[PDB]
RNA sequence: CUUGAGUCUCGUAGAGGGGGGUAGAAUUCCAGGUGUAGCGGUGAAAUGCGUAGAGAUCUGGAGGAAUACCGGUGGCGAAGGCGGCCCCCUGGACGAAGACUGACGCUCAGGUGCGAAAGCGUGGGGAGCAAACAGGAUUAGAUACCCUGGUAGUCCACGCCGUAAACGAUGUCGACUUGGAGGUUGUGCCCUUGAGGCGUGGCUUCCGGAGCUAACGCGUUAAGUCGACCGCCUGGGGAGUACGGCCGCAAGGUUAAAACUCAAAUGAAUUGACGGGGGCCCGCACAAGCGGUGGAGCAUGUGGUUUAAUUCGAUGCAACGCGA
């Protein structure tokens, strides 16, 4: 379907499987997701994660590192959850909400 | 400038006074590679500015220039797929060049039925923190920090 | 109108809205503002900026009750938890603890079918 | 006769099965406290909900269904399947050491039983969910996808149905044939003993050798080397259809053709092509700059129109001060 509708739905699903089904102590901080933008093809998607812990890079760096290392696990969960064709490749990014 | 960010060339110091920044100025208002004409206009304008100032031409020129040097300006950028009108702080040589260009442009558009005369007029004006060049620096700063959202 | 000086803020952070309500420690509510009721609709109805706007609009309606000590309980992993938290933190309030309390069942009821989009 | 197959003894692990209790979250609803104008929903919207007071929040109650965490590249079961906890009844598997029986074995047409989900009959139940349906939208069109509702059904009891990509697309049983890394469950012996070391079984996951295979791959749980029995195949379509029988309340299942038509249909692997991809990385490509063209007059070329003729050719970049 349209990339933005799939973007909204995938934001919902990533937020869900990010709040509940994680066990990495590197993650935490009520990690939210501001949104996710994906290409016209649904093959690739970029998530904009927003952390809470102090914005000091020592921690948000570790958070994005853990997310990128668990991307395979999150992709498997997404593929079983949200019922689409290709299970896009995920790329996490710190959304600098404070500007 | 995609592979190797290229540096800047070294202007040799001004002939009469000895200021490399005055050399950059005379290069900046030089039209059609006519050096001597712009050089004479600048020398005549600086002397006229000095008589009212009662100060050395290099210092009065410096105080007028720093009165025009901006510190922040707008930039059209693309980072998140948006027409980012980001305010960003300027580099020293960049703000020098912008000040010189702005005062040259304001002088050129003033007219005053001469060139050295109008240049000295608006240099003395920018010295007292008034004029279109200063007006345009304040307008740039206003446009920049009217959108503080992206800092 | 009275003085409690120690309340708790429920933040229902839906994927389409954000409902902040400050209540007495025994569940009796005091006031509430919504991201929708703050002059936002459609997408903006569920954006973090509107969430903090709603948080501040709700704080401005309980200040006469005299509180600056809060525990907050968030529900729903919607965008607009971070926002309202930092908002009511920037509203002179002292937050002692923030707690995730989203209702998670132990396989209670069957969820609605996935949207085919 | 005891080596195959069984029996006994002592133990071990297990969502194996049937029955009955019970607990804690959550959804919904009902009644109250607090508390006021929104809630809900979408890519945007409306249908919907609320001034009779919703939503949000706390307390209490009712009811139904399913059992987060543990949870496992785990376990049990012939397969289908099986997931809170507790009791009762009950099936199988495995191990240690013996004792016992003495080929009692393997396979199996017909036959019998079991057999997801949907469906059927009778009665009960009904929170959530949800074919059909009713709306709201979107769209050329929407009888779809999306949204708000929502009946059968999903749940229970007793019968019926007997089909699934019921799959490891791999029949059952037995023997034999190099390795390595795990999981899980027994067990023997030894060390100062927990810890640890050296063994030895069952089940199971993943690499890989010989060998096999069209290749992909399989590889001691074979698709390797052999034996026993059973099922099944014979080009694609017609067609798992017709007819007949048998079965079923029905839906239909099962058994199962031929005429006719076509010269292929197919499996595995190979090289490329097509993206309205991913990027990496370059170029005055953009950016940072300076000067222009687009307006004016004229020069010149072209198109067009005109003319007896306005000779011919060059026509996106790469024709148009071009052949000249
Ligand atoms: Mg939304
Ligand atoms: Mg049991
Ligand atoms: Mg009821
Ligand atoms: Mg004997
Ligand atoms: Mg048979
Ligand atoms: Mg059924
Ligand atoms: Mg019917
Ligand atoms: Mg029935
Ligand atoms: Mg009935
Ligand atoms: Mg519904
Ligand atoms: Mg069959
Ligand atoms: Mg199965
Ligand atoms: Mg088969
Ligand atoms: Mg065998
Ligand atoms: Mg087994
Ligand atoms: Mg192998
Ligand atoms: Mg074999
Ligand atoms: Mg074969
Ligand atoms: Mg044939
Ligand atoms: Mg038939
Ligand atoms: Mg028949
Ligand atoms: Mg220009
Ligand atoms: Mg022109
Ligand atoms: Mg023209
Ligand atoms: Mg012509
Ligand atoms: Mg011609
Ligand atoms: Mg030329």
């Amino acid at each position: 379907g349209r990339p933005q509708r799939v973007a909204q739905e995938m934001q919902k699903e990533i937020a869900l499987i990010l709040q509940r089904e994680i066990k990495d102590p590197r993650l935490g901080m009520m990690t939210t997701v501001s949104g996710v933008e994906m290409s016209r093809d649904l093959a690739y998607a970029k998530v904009y994660v927003t952390f809470l812990n102090d914005k000091d890079e020592d921690a948000v760096k570790a958070g994005i590192k853990a997310l990128q290392e668990a991307s395979g696990f999150i992709r498997s969960l997404l593929g079983k959850a949200m019922r689409l064709r290709i299970v896009p490749e995920l790329t996490f990014f710190y959304d600098n909400s404070l500007v | 400038p995609r592979r190797r960010v290229i540096g800047q060339r070294k202007i040799l110091p001004d002939p009469k006074f000895g200021s490399e920044l005055l050399a950059k100025f005379v290069n900046i208002l030089m039209v059609d590679g006519k050096k001597s004409t712009a050089e004479s206009i600048v020398y005549s304008a600086l002397e006229t500015l000095a008589q009212r100032s009662g100060k050395s031409e290099l210092e009065a020129f410096e105080v007028a220039l720093e009165n025009v040097r901006p510190t922040v300006e707008v930039k059209s950028r693309r980072v998140g797929g948006s027409t980012y009108q980001v305010p960003v702080e300027v580099r020293p040589v960049r703000r020098n060049a912008l000040a010189m260009r702005w005062i040259v442009e304001a002088a050129r558009k003033r007219g005053d039925k001469s060139m050295a005369l109008r240049l000295a007029n608006e240099l003395s004006d920018a010295a007292e923190n008034k004029g279109t060049a200063v007006k345009k620096r304040e307008d740039v700063h206003r446009m920049a920090e009217a959108n503080k959202a992206f800092a | 109108r009275k003085q409690v000086s120690d309340g708790v803020a429920h933040i229902h952070a839906s994927f389409n809205n954000t409902i902040v309500t400050i209540t007495d420690r025994q569940g009796n509510a005091l006031g509430w503002a919504t991201a929708g009721g703050s002059g936002f609709r459609g997408s903006r109805k569920s954006t973090p900026f509107a969430a903090q706007v709603a948080a501040e609009r709700c704080a401005d309606a309980v200040k006469e009750y005299g509180i600056k000590n809060l525990e907050v309980m968030v529900k729903g992993p919607g965008p607009g938890r971070e926002s309202t938290i930092r908002a009511l933190n920037a509203a002179g309030f002292r937050i002692t603890n923030i707690t995730d309390v989203t209702p998670i069942p132990h396989n209670g009821c069957r969820p609605p079918k996935k949207r085919r989009v």
